């Protein structure tokens, strides 16, 4: 799945 | 180890397999963003907001056409880089089809956020070609599914959905490197962040970007070079470094018109 870090 | 290094390497021929990552930095000096309706800027990748409001990335699919935007230095490097035959592969973030434009033929790229090539309808699932909804998108309609009337939503990856099945390329194109260049991201967005820890331990990586990101700040390997600042200059100090000032020029006002 496509995800920002923070 | 510096950017001199790195130049001596290439020219030599000695890097033979390089490896790109690439992101939004790299098209944003041909205006390509990253005049809308957006909470913050990430909620045009996002389904709980497209589905509130599908208009706003309708206006940057009407914008990201082909046409309206050209390749920059950037894009037409790694088109050199291939013609001399060294480029193993270009990972992209973009979504902007503008490594296509430059000459970057589709088996050498992997477009890791999806394309506006095709379509599906985001209820029945049909699938669709992307011309199959240009005359609604150009006229600022949203596209709707002839057989249920569902958003027809390009082929982009929004927030908390798999990348597409092409990304396993990754698996045997980063093992196969010889060096690894970094340019104009982040690295904010996984998965495709972590592909910079891929390549092996003894494998040069270039940053060109406006800051020390990623595992390079963190973790820093010996033969990591960062060249920080603006993109497009950090690129002709590179193309400067390695005779291609000429022959880029002489590609650049070639490929228009
Ligand atoms: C398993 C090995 C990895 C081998 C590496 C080794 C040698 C280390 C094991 C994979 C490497 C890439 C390759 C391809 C790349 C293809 O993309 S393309 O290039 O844009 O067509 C894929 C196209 C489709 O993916 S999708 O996300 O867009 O829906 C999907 O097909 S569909 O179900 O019929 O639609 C699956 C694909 C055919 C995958 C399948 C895995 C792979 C064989
Ligand atoms: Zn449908």
């Amino acid at each position: 799945g496509k995800v920002m870090r923070r | 180890l510096s950017l001199q290094d790195v130049a001596e390497l290439i020219r030599a021929r000695a890097c033979q397999r390089v490896v790109v990552m690439v992101g939004a930095g790299i098209s944003t000096p041909s205006g390509i963003p990253d005049q809308y309706d957006l909470p913050y800027p990430e909620a045009i990748f996002e389904l709980p907001f497209f589905f509130h409001n599908p208009k706003p990335f309708f206006t940057l699919a009407k914008e990201l056409y082909p046409g309206n935007y050209k390749p920059n230095v950037t894009h037409y490097f790694l088109r050199l880089l291939h013609d001399k035959g060294l480029l193993l592969r270009l990972y992209t973030q973009n979504i902007d089809g503008l490594e296509r434009v430059s000459g970057i033929p589709a088996s050498k790229l992997v477009e890791a956020h999806g394309t506006f090539a095709s379509a599906t309808c985001t209820v029945c699932q049909r699938p669709f070609p992307g011309e199959d909804i240009r005359a609604d998108v150009m006229a600022d309609r949203v596209p709707r599914c002839p057989v249920c009337t569902g958003v027809v939503k390009p082929d982009i990856v929004f927030f908390g959905e798999p990348l597409p099945q092409r990304f396993l390329l990754h698996v045997v194109d980063f093992p196969m490197a010889d060096l690894l260049l970094i340019l104009g991201t982040s690295l904010e967005v996984e998965p495709f962040a972590s592909l910079t820890e891929a390549v092996r331990s003894s494998v040069p990586r270039l940053l060109i970007n406006r800051d020390l990101v990623g595992p390079l700040a963190w973790h820093p390997r010996s033969r990591d070079v960062a060249q920080l600042g603006d993109v497009v200059h950090g690129v002709e100090s590179l193309v400067e470094l390695l005779g291609w000032t000429e022959e880029m020029r002489d590609l650049v006002q070639r490929e228009t018109g």
